[PDB]
């Protein structure tokens, strides 16, 4: 996998790419690696597929009861303090899940990184998975915080293609997402086939890459 | 760790009516690390073709050495090698290192110049050929390949459906395989003309 | 020191189409060399229009299978003998997988039957519960073999249309129940080539909404 | 360690060396290894000295309060307690136990009860390491229904052969004889045993 | 693998299947496991197939050297005794356990040898992932003084029952028969009861369905003149 | 040692190499050059196993000089790649083999082009428009990937450079002490005093 | 989580044109010791019923048991235990098949391969096999251990596939099941000469026979091999 | 986490802890703080094994908190730590140890005097004019040995303290991103924003 | 594997069952245990097939190259040379080899060569898995200056018994008579043996 997100003027973006594997063997071309706890919150997945599936859609009743009691929408800080407290319940036997919370509450937008260590980070730009290294390349050389709406997608749409194209872990298509105050918006799907050539023509860029 | 999967890589070759073909992906890595896609797999002595997968040092090494035997083979017995021949000298020379083996997955095709019959062959690291008469696969995606070939292929097709048949054979087993990818070449070959074709694939 | 997993071989195939669904699978059971069924049902009508095939190890697959059974019986049981949808399904065998997730099934789960509009539906697992909808999926043995003549032969992949060179890819064309069964008689005479636990005989069952149906096919016994 | 018992037109008798081994130092060169769980009921132990003598306690222990509650229990029913404890037991235990014993309804009985826990009723049984060596002989020489004196020097050639081969057998041979008579002990030392 | 020798009234029989895996997958379905090492001395292989292949090869390449230097022709103990003191040396490493049969002028033989180089007489073997199965056939049906063809029938049932039940072993069943006094016939697919069905459809593409970016002309030739 | 990058452009080859040397949990050095003039035109840099890394260097220099010398001719940088590769390959199947990693940048007098090659402990050469070994990669291919053109002029590839050093410096948790950078062209080899 | 210890090698059995037929030799072996040799390993269970069990003796026992605790258990409050409430060979089989996953998911298993035969009250035949790991399978033969490997291909000859169990008679099933236990004999270093061997026949009921040993051998023809290769005397 | 560092001067104490976050080979973030106030005057910061660091200091300030309200009085910094070692001691036997190292930095307002205490994971409890963890005092001690005086201001205090981060920024081979400041002192808690 | 050999009055019977296995497979039921190095130089072979193959033959070559040089070697002489191999090689070995043989001047003489490398001269000799089943019985049952007839009879009933009890051994029972009047070879098959 590779996974990334962001803060920025207009809310945060969320991009992930759509690969599994099972040793060297391609298991799955189109995995949905984001869910939608609530119409604004999202959670991203890198790790073992089970332990991310399993643990944030348990987030998600546990959200969703927050909800039934307050008569009020959880915090991101709250939603992602109740995932790491799952995380270290099952504290060294084995889980293998890395995820960021992001969503819009009162705070403004939030973002944070939680890990099965029971790791909670709160920040402006977050990338996991094996091929988050390329990702952060692309985002910490043309990240602001000024950034558009449109501006600001195709970045993370141009992050997640810059590490399929190099990690051998991360590929299949692009999943993308734009979180606003009145909820999280998905920007389709996107093949990093026909985006490659694509992203190669327009911008010019991989260069040393024949087509 | 496993020699036979640090770089990653594929071959196939096909046999047609009075053809072959030999196709191989362009990927060279460090495991899940893409370092080029350039890397061509398949080499030429005459009119003998030798694709290679496996350990990328070893590839190149080998081509250096097999290219080095038939120029001295050719000098001496005043004519080209033969795929027959030549899949012997590939199997000796591989057998030499029995407890120190190259590890490739080598795959020889061609066509016998004096008889015209098509001819391919495959070996394990250690020498052992494998003379089939309708596909040999190597690499990362063999099983892929294998399931590919077994389905796809038709005995007796010409060299025009043939490169289709290899085509879609290899680019959907490399596109199972994360290893495997980053371009491709096609080989097409026939008693006296060969064409060369660089496909287009998916760079992830 | 006892080790508790085993490898019955196998391989089992899940194509949707628009109005049904398809489920297929060996019925060769083995361990290491030796043969110890040539007809030994690995694929099971479960009930409300459901089938379930859990291939690797037979052990842990009978009891995942014989499990989900019950589950259906209590669904309808506990809910007025209400309709157990796929996707509801789906989500069940999830919690009953990832009760185990310190001491998994060792098992590929496909399970296949119509959704919610009558559309064609395939579910498909890994062995501690991770799920997802899914148009094909081959699992087991020789699901390596498979799945990549799936990519090319059901979604089309690195097939264009002939003249615009690259240009324009092939249409994503729906495939009738007799195009699929001849895919997957053809999948399976494949894996049966070139592998050697896959063999002796083919086992479809084919969900409509008229209900589930079986189609039975030798294989080679070598 | 060798051990053996074996039933006869009378009864029962049950063999025995005494010697008992830390690797290769004698720790006792005169140890009993015959003993008694009921009046006429014993047995042989080999294996682990601290798991046998454990055992043989529990279950003196289980026919004491079976005698009190039932009367006197039968030779299977001590073998059985014996078995219940090896079987349930058996990843914690390393005992070899030969039971016999004398009823007058079933006469002489014996029973061996190997490593895994398993019961055989047999004629003659042998265990311990010395055992090995004394197969063929054993076999070759046992019939049934033999009088006392041919069954005692039938253990005691037996026996003999044995501590001759095998180190971590030697000592006296005790022997335990099981009749309606009642209970006799008898001892056999070297001079006697080494030079048949 | 599944191979066996079998012995009869004039002469020696041996047979094996013809499929070479890579773990459980089958790389070859009509491998040729039945080698010669001089014209009526025949071998067949179990074990690492490039040690079976090399270790033939360089005793049937001694034993040519060997007979030519005596003028006489190669004896089945001299291939025997060459090949179990080469496997010997390198103790077990060459992963090569064989079936040797042969006609020599001492008469008919027939061996079996072990990688660590252990040798074996009798007048009916079997080796390989499905000696077992086979072994079963043979020792049901074998009897002393058999014809050829109850031999050939005898050597390739037992090839069967490791095809049917071992899965290391399958596809079809080679023969080689010595018979004193005559030329060796070599009989390559003896048996083919595992012919492929046709398949339900053609999976030939349309001419223009692959997507490509560059051609170019190969030149195979040598320099031209002029 | 860490970080080696390579990046050929227009008409140059262009090698930044780290300056930090440590034993133990001591960095005992923090302006090393770990590179070595195998001839006028050709530069090699190295990284790998403490000492190994400039034996070999220095092994290879040797051998180029003495060819120099002997033909009175300069190697093309393809020749040397090859010799240098060879030697590698040769190497890892030794009793203990040498653990060095290079990049050989050089400028073809003949061809009028810059090359740069990428060769492993192990004997895997490629050349490449831009190379690194280890974990450099990882960080810099997708920066590199993007903004690479081959008509680059040295001032532009000099400034990717700045910014794939910078994105070391962000995201890597080892302080390599900052890059030594050195230019080959049809003028010769000369370093960069202020980056 | 164990060893086994003391063992009984292969069960072997075949499906028939009215009924089952199962065998296994007495042998109870120590390693490589052939340590007791008046084992049982088939046990009858009612008239409709023979499990068949190989491994370890201890668990054999404990199996044994269980099974006799089983009929007296189905017998309480039960006036049709001899008639239309009688325990079926599929539910003995399902019980120890229970018994035994349960038991290696407790890391805790019985150290069995076991062959339930029998014939239902329908008259249908049942042949079934369970192990240590739970796993379980069924075949109109079914051989464990050794006979998988050595059995099974010579009575796969008589009945290859389900359409071959009404063509075979019990005369020629019982004789293709003796030639199998010779054939073990010769060539498994832990099995004996003898053997039981049991019929459940829909029409003549349960046949059980004791004390069977191998005939009929070919050992002559060893007169005549002389040393490892060169050697002529 | 890596580096934290602490020093008690006349009047304060002055704890400095890196800003440096790494999974597997990449800094997650470089502005962390690794610190938890407990009580108004008494400050602890923390590193050791990813996540238990938080979690411990957490339950503790959880813990102090709660005995803050139940008295409606603040616990003495040489309590706190006392509390901490015995958390600390009783982890140590557990089937899970906490694997985490602390400093309390805290000011006495009944005898006005600063306190600085180092516990490390098994319990270890020591009282320190100045003190760090794991391979940060190696670097450190010998500055603070020779520079350290007991009536240092705290303007002086933080002078010594740029002086350490100086030699570790120089000798260390791993980059921790510098540090975040905070003084504990009669006034309460404070942060330099400027270091 | 149970192998023997016996000095009696007209020389020496050598004796071995013919069961080779690999695990519990029986990958020969008709081996020839007994080897002979020279026309009245006979060896019975047990360990590794291989190692102990490789050695015969090099004997074999020794005694062969010894005969055309100094006239016939005597036994012991033939001991020294599978001595000198077994011992110098004892790291990479797995031997244990009986040697037996007749001259006109020693008569039958019987020497065993063990795992090390070791020479023990003796009356007669048990080797093999199978040989620790008879030492009570073959201890019990030998005398010196025994008839063909009688040694022959102790042969056969001491592998039976071997055979009997231990799984590695089993076949036939071959017989090589070593003696003034020649080479003989008798052979044993299991109906005769096993009722004994
Ligand atoms: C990268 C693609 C690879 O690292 C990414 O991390 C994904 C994340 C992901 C998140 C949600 C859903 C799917 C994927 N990880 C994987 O694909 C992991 C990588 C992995 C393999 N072993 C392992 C891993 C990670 C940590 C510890 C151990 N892959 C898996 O978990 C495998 C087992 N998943 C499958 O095989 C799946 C199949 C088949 C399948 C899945 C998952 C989901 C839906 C249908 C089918
Ligand atoms: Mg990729
Ligand atoms: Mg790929
Ligand atoms: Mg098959
Ligand atoms: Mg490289
Ligand atoms: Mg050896
Ligand atoms: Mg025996």
């Amino acid at each position: 996998t590779t996974t990334l997100a962001f803060k920025f003027q207009h809310g945060v973006i969320a991009a992930v790419d759509s690969r599994a594997s099972a040793g060297s063997y391609i298991s799955a071309l189109r995995v949905n690696k984001v869910i939608e706890i609530n119409p604004y919150l999202l959670g991203t997945m890198s790790g073992c597929a089970a332990d991310c599936q399993y643990w944030e859609r348990l987030l998600a009743k546990e959200c969703r009861l927050y909800y039934l009691r307050n008569g009020e929408r959880i915090s991101v800080s709250a939603a992602s303090k109740l995932l790491s407290n799952m995380m270290c319940q099952y504290r060294g036997m084995g889980l293998s899940m890395g995820s960021m919370i992001c969503g819009w509450d009162k705070k403004g937008p939030g973002l944070y990184y939680v890990d099965e260590h029971g790791t909670r980070l709160s920040g402006n730009m977050f990338s996991t998975g094996s091929g988050n290294t390329y990702a952060y390349g692309v985002l910490d050389s043309n990240y602001k915080w000024d950034l558009s709406v449109e501006d600001a997608l195709y970045l993370g749409k141009r992050s997640i293609l810059a590490a399929a194209h190099r990690d051998a872990y991360s590929g299949g298509s692009v999943n993308l997402y734009h979180v606003t105050e009145d909820g999280w918006i998905y920007h389709g799907n996107h093949d990093v086939g026909e985006l490659f050539w694509k992203v190669k023509e327009e911008e010019g860029s991989f260069n040393n890459v024949i087509g | 760790s496993d020699p036979s999967s640090i770089n990653g890589g594929i071959v196939v070759a096909m046999t047609g009516k009075d053809c072959v073909a030999i196709a191989c992906d362009l990927r060279l890595g460090s495991q899940s690390l893409g370092v080029s896609n350039k890397f061509e797999k398949i080499f030429h002595y005459g009119h003998v073709f030798l694709g290679i997968t496996g350990l990328a040092t070893d590839v190149t090494t080998l081509n250096e050495m097999f290219r080095y035997k038939t120029n001295l083979y050719k000098l001496k017995e005043e004519r080209a090698i033969e795929p027959e021949t030549f899949t012997q000298l590939v199997s000796s020379s591989l057998y030499e290192r029995r407890f120190g083996p190259y590890f490739v997955g080598p795959v020889v095709a061609g066509i016998n110049s004096k008889s015209g019959k098509p001819f391919i062959a495959g070996f394990d690291l250690i020498g052992c050929i494998d003379e089939a008469k309708d596909f040999i696969v190597s690499g990362t995606a063999s099983d892929q390949l294998f399931g590919m070939c077994e389905s796809l292929y038709e005995p007796n097709l010409e060299p025009e459906d043939l490169f289709e048949t290899i085509s879609q054979a290899l680019l959907n087993a490399a596109d199972r395989d994360a290893l495997s990818g980053w371009g491709a070449v096609v080989y097409i070959i026939k008693k006296d003309e060969v064409v060369k074709r660089y496909l287009k694939m998916r760079q992830d | 020191q006892f080790n508790p997993y085993g490898d019955n071989g196998g391989t089992i195939l899940g194509i949707a189409g628009e109005d049904f669904a398809v489920l297929a699978g060996d019925t060769r059971n083995i361990t290491d060399y030796s043969i110890n069924s040539r007809y030994e049902p690995k694929v099971f009508d479960c009930g409300d229009n459901i089938v379930m095939s859990a291939n690797g190890f037979a052990a842990d697959g009978d009891a995942l299978v014989k499990r989900f059974k019950n589950s259906v019986k209590w669904y309808h049981f506990d809910h007025n003998d209400k309709k157990l949808s796929i996707n509801s399904a789906a989500r069940n065998i999830q919690h009953l997988l990832y009760s185990r997730r310190f001491f998994p099934y060792y098992v590929y789960n496909i399970i296949a039957g119509l959704d919610e509009d009558g559309k064609g539906a395939v579910y498909s697992f890994d062995p501690v519960g991770s799920y997802q909808r899914e148009q094909c999926r081959a699992g087991g043995a020789a699901a390596s073999l498979i799945m990549p003549f799936l990519d090319n032969q059901v979604n089309f992949k690195n097939q264009y249309e002939p003249g615009t060179n690259g240009k324009v890819k092939k249409p994503l064309k729906y495939l009738s129940v007799e195009e699929v069964i001849k895919l997957v008689r053809d999948s399976f005479t494949s894996a049966t080539e070139r592998h050697i636990q896959v063999g002796d005989g083919l086992e479809i069952l084919i969900v409509t909404k008229d209900g589930v149906r079986k189609e039975f096919y030798e294989l080679k016994r070598d | 360690t060798s051990i053996m018992a074996v039933t006869f037109k009378d009864g029962v008798i049950l063999g025995a060396d005494s010697r008992t081994t830390t690797g290769a130092y004698i720790a006792n060169r005169v140890t009993d290894k015959l003993t008694r769980v009921h009046d006429k009921i014993w047995c042989c132990r080999s294996g682990s000295a601290a798991d046998t003598q454990a055992i043989a306690d529990i279950v003196q222990y289980h026919l004491e309060l079976y005698t009190s509650q039932y009367g006197t229990p039968s030779t299977e029913t001590a073998a059985s307690v014996f078995k219940e404890l090896c079987y349930e037991n058996k990843d914690n235990l390393t005992a070899g136990i030969i039971v016999a014993g004398y009823d007058d309804k079933n006469k002489g009985e014996v029973y061996t009860i190997p490593l895994g826990g398993s019961v055989h009723k047999l004629p003659y049984a042998i265990a311990g390491s010395g055992s090995t060596f004394i197969y063929g002989y054993c076999d070759k020489n046992f019939r049934e229904n033999m009088s006392k004196e041919e069954t005692v020097d039938f253990i005691k050639h037996s026996l003999s052969q044995a501590i001759k081969w095998d180190g971590s057998s030697g000592g006296v041979i005790r022997m335990v004889v099981l009749t309606a008579a009642g209970v006799e002990r008898l001892i056999f030392y070297p001079d006697e045993y080494e030079q048949l | 693998t599944t191979i066996v020798g079998v012995k009869f009234n004039n002469g020696v029989v041996i047979a094996a299947d013809t499929r070479s895996t890579q773990g459980p997958i089958v790389a070859d379905k009509n491998c040729a496991k039945l080698h010669r090492i001089s014209p009526k001395i025949w071998c067949a292989g179990a074990g690492t197939a490039a040690d079976t292949e090399a270790v033939t090869q360089l005793i049937g390449s001694n034993i040519e050297l060997h007979s030519l230097y005596t003028s006489r022709e190669p004896r089945v103990v001299s291939a025997l005794q060459m090949l179990k003191q080469h496997l010997f040396k390198y103790q077990g490493h060459i992963g090569a356990y064989l079936i040797v049969a042969g006609v020599d002028p001492t008469g008919s033989h027939l061996f079996s040898i072990h990688a660590h180089g252990s040798t074996d007489v009798g007048y009916y073997l079997s080796l390989g992932s499905g000696s077992l199965a086979a072994m079963a056939v043979l020792e049901s049906h074998w009897k002393q003084d058999l014809t050829k063809e109850e031999a050939i029938k005898l050597a390739s049932d037992a090839i069967q029952a490791g095809i049917w039940n071992d899965l290391g072993s399958g596809s079809n069943v080679d023969v080689c028969v010595m018979e004193i006094g005559k030329d060796a016939e070599y009989l390559r697919n003896y048996l083919t009861p595992n012919v492929r069905e046709e398949k339900q459809k053609s999976y030939k593409f349309p001419r223009g369905t692959t997507a490509v970016l560059k051609e170019s002309i190969v030149n195979i030739c040598d320099i031209q003149e002029e | 040692m860490d970080i080696i990058l390579g990046i050929r452009v227009q008409d140059s080859v262009i090698l930044a190499s780290s300056k930090a040397v440590t034993r133990g949990i001591s960095v005992l050095k923090d302006s090393d050059d770990k590179t070595r003039q195998l001839s006028p035109h050709t530069l090699m840099s190295f990284a790998g196993e403490a000492g190994d890394t400039v034996q070999f260097a220095e092994y290879i220099q040797a051998n180029i000089q003495l060819y120099s010398i002997r033909e009175d001719y300069e190697l093309s940088p393809q020749a040397v790649s090859s010799f240098v590769r060879q030697e590698l390959a040769k190497s890892i199947r030794s009793r203990r083999p040498y653990q060095v990693n290079v990049l050989i940048g050089g400028y073809d007098k003949k061809k009028n082009k810059p090359e740069l090659y990428q060769i492993d402990y192990l004997g895997t050469k490629v050349e490449l428009p831009y190379g690194a070994h280890g974990y450099s990669g990882f960080y810099t291919f997708s920066l590199l990937d993007h903004h690479y053109r081959p008509d680059m002029t040295t001032e532009e590839g000099l400034d990717l450079l700045k910014l794939c050093v910078q994105e070391l410096e962000k995201r890597m948790p080892m302080d390599f002490k900052g890059v030594i950078v050195k230019i080959v062209d049809k003028d010769g080899i000369r370093q960069v005093d202020d980056f | 989580t164990q060893q086994p210890i003391v063992t009984g090698t292969s069960v072997i059995s075949m499906k028939y044109d009215n009924g089952v037929i199962i065998a296994a030799d007495n042998l109870g072996s120590y390693g490589s010791l052939l340590r007791f040799n008046g084992v049982e390993r088939l046990i009858p269970v009612g008239d409709n019923t023979v499990v068949g069990i190989s491994g370890d003796i201890s668990d054999m026992q404990h199996i044994e048991r269980l099974l006799k605790d089983l009929v007296t258990e189905n017998a309480y409050d039960n006036p049709l235990a001899d008639a239309e409430e009688a325990l079926e060979p599929s539910y003995i089989f399902e019980y120890l098949a229970t018994v035994m996953y349960q038991r290696r998911s407790k890391m805790n298993p019985l150290w069995n391969a076991i062959i339930v035969a029998g014939v239902q009250s329908n008259g249908d035949q049942f042949l079934r096999y369970v192990n240590l790991l739970g796993v379980t399978y069924s075949s109109p033969t079914l051989a464990t251990g050794f006979g998988a490997h050595m059995a099974n291909p010579l009575l796969r000859k008589v009945v290859d596939r389900e359409s071959d169990i009404p063509k075979t008679t019990v005369q020629v099933a019982e004789e293709a099941i003796v030639n199998a236990m010779r054939v073990l004999y010769y060539r498994d270093a832990r099995s004996s000469r003898n053997f039981s061997l049991a019929i459940i026949d829909k029409n003549t009921g349960l046949t059980f026979k004791k004390n069977l040993q191998v005939e009929n051998m070919k050992w002559d023809f060893a007169k005549d091999i002389k040393g490892y290769g060169t050697q002529k005397i």
